């Protein structure tokens, strides 16, 4: 049977989160603002000539509900740590993110990987080379993203799932 | 020679594609003819408008109840219910065509597709077909699916017949 | 004086009951007459039709969206949207009706019907009426949510008026 | 807020554990056979004068699965162990799922009911003192139910309630 992969994707609110994976899923861009409580979906896809199955767990961002996020981390195996490229708070939440799940699993080697969607925007604020920096000191990918022409969306994925398949 | 029998499949009363299947009359006849004649609708009833109302990815579709359309019902061309007719032929991959059931001679309406090897269903669903043509429409009907199957959107038989 | 006004609640087409708020228009006349407006339709739309596209046991019901009918729509009498009106009234318990929104000052035509105590949403969402009469009706809707808010079956605003 | 109570409902296939969960959930009763594959519900309810959230997963009895128990034993808080009573094997399959739990959760001590279901059938296999010597052996409430009568149906997941509120 194929293996089985759980992917969490985490970030700050409206940062794309749910943009990003309908379009994995579905193939197809929400342009309207529809903001998740919580979500799960189911892919089989190949990477890597494998087989697999993956099961994403689509999270909400809403600062007021940030003291929940233990139990999701608990199950998951890898995270889409996600912010926007024209969002210097979600760059700052990152930390945070990442010292929650090293915590809540006991360990310093989880698999991640640092996704900034709205890479077609024609702003910016968070600089490529400390997303790189941050990633070089955590040990992890950096993949820019826009879910309104899908670009990246399947590298920031696969990349996620080939990074558990080492731990 | 096999009969082959065709699914227009449609997504939201949107159209998908056309899926057809052979149906190895000459390992499964009893089993076979009650799909044909169910596709057909030549004995008043059958799988025109009815939807598939179980899609887990990674493993099958499943659909075939078009008297109750909760996935309850449904019924063979010989009463509510038959019997096993054999397990000879094995669920070897994506693509097999399988019956449903609640139990050992169960056997109505009600169908499943394969998405990919499912051995542990050997001896348990007769298998008395498989995809022909359109095994990427199957596959993008697991686009709705779920983990408990519930699908979310319609995925329904906007049409069916005999080639 | 503070107006009432009623839901008539359907569930699968199937009348259910009668819910009646209060609204807080003596706090909050801005944001009670967009509710008690949309509620009559006298501006020619409002929640007439419209379904409660979340609901959540434990915690509340959300519904109001009368131009997209998925959640993420609907509008004012005074626009898209408008500034949030005050936070005087808090979400003191079951019966609160209160104001959905997307962020500071997006008030459209979306609120929820408390179930519970929700005071982690004080100073967030503007709080202006509460249910007089048809609780029971409330509690009965919580038999069709679920943990992420997806109703199990159609929940729809029959009629709605003012008393 | 309100405490939240994980609620797991075990037992043999057809014994009845959605026809239980659904008239706790909806108060109707579905005659008609749907066998789950996972499903999961929520109802708020007053036990003992204090409200609380219950979460109640409805699980699959076939036994082909029986070795994907694992994981919905591990983070159930307290566990609903239905039998028919005119299904005598349902009731020898209760054994399996308590050792099961026990085996999972690495404990004697667990919050458990047992619950015989179908009562309102004329004609039982199992009998109510033979139940009740079963729990009293395993130091569990027993509970006659009927899901379409409604018997006993809220008495039994309130008393799983009660089971984890001493646990604690
Ligand atoms: C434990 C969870 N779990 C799984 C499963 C299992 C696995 N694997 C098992 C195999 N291992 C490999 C060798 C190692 C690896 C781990 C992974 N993840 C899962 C899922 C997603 O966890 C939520 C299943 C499964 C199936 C049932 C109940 C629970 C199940 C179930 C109930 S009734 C039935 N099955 C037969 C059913 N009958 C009716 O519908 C009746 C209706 C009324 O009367 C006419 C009509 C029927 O005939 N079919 C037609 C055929 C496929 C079949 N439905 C179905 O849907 O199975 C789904 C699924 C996912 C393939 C199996
Ligand atoms: C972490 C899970 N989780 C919870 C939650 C929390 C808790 N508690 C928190 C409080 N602790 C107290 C100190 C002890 C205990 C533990 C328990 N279990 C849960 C749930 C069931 O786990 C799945 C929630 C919640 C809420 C959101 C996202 C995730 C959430 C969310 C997203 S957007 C929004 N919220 C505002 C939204 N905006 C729009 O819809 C916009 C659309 C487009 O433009 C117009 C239109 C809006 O106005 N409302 C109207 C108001 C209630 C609100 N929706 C809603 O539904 O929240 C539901 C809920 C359950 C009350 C909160
Ligand atoms: N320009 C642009 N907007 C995006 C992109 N991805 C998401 N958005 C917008 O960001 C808003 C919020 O998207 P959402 O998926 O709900 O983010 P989430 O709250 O983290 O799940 C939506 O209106 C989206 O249209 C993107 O790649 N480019
Ligand atoms: N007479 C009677 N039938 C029941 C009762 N509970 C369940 N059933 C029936 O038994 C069958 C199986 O019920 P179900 O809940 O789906 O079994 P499950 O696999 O344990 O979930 C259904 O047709 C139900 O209508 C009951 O208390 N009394
Ligand atoms: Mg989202
Ligand atoms: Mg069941």
């Amino acid at each position: 049977g194929m293996t089985e992969y759980k992917l969490v994707v985490v970030g700050a609110c409206g940062v794309g989160k749910s943009a990003l994976t309908i379009q994995l899923i579905q193939n197809h861009f929400v342009d309207e603002y529809d903001p998740t409580i919580e979500d799960s979906y189911r892919k089989q896809v190949v990477i890597d000539g494998e087989t697999c199955l993956l099961d994403i767990l689509d999270t909400a961002g809403q600062e007021e509900y940030s003291a929940m996020r233990d139990q999701y981390m608990r199950t998951g195996e890898g995270f889409l740590c996600v912010f926007a490229i024209n969002n210097t708070k979600s760059f700052e939440d990152i930390h945070h993110y990442r010292e929650q799940i090293k915590r809540v699993k006991d360990s310093e080697d989880v698999p991640m990987v640092l996704v900034g969607n709205k890479c077609d925007l024609p702003s910016r604020t968070v600089d490529t080379k400390q997303a790189q920096d941050l990633a070089r000191s955590y040990g992890i990918p950096f993949i820019e993203t826009s879910a309104k022409t899908r670009q990246g969306v399947d590298d920031a994925f696969y990349t996620l799932v080939r990074e558990i398949r080492k731990h | 020679v096999n009969p082959t029998v065709f699914f227009d499949i449609a997504v939201d009363g949107e159209p998908l594609g056309r899926v057809s299947f052979e149906l190895f009359a000459d390992k499964v006849p009893k089993t076979a003819e009650n799909f044909r004649a169910l596709s057909t609708g030549e004995k008043g009833f059958g799988y025109k408008g009815s939807c598939f109302h179980r899609i887990i990815p990674g493993f099958m579709c499943q659909g075939g109840d078009f008297t109750r359309h909760n996935g309850t019902g449904g019924k063979s061309i010989y009463g509510e219910k038959f019997e096993d007719e054999n397990f000879i032929l094995k669920h070897t991959g994506p693509g097999i065509l399988s019956m449903a059931n609640a139990g050992p001679n169960t056997n109505g309406s009600q169908f499943f597709i394969c998405t990919a090897k499912t051995e542990w269903l050997d001896g348990k669903h007769v298998v008395f077909g498989k995809v022909k043509e359109g095994m990427n429409i199957v596959e993008a009907m697991e686009r709705f699916g779920s983990r408990n199957g519930k699908t979310s959107k319609k995925i329904t038989i906007a049409d069916c017949g005999q080639l």
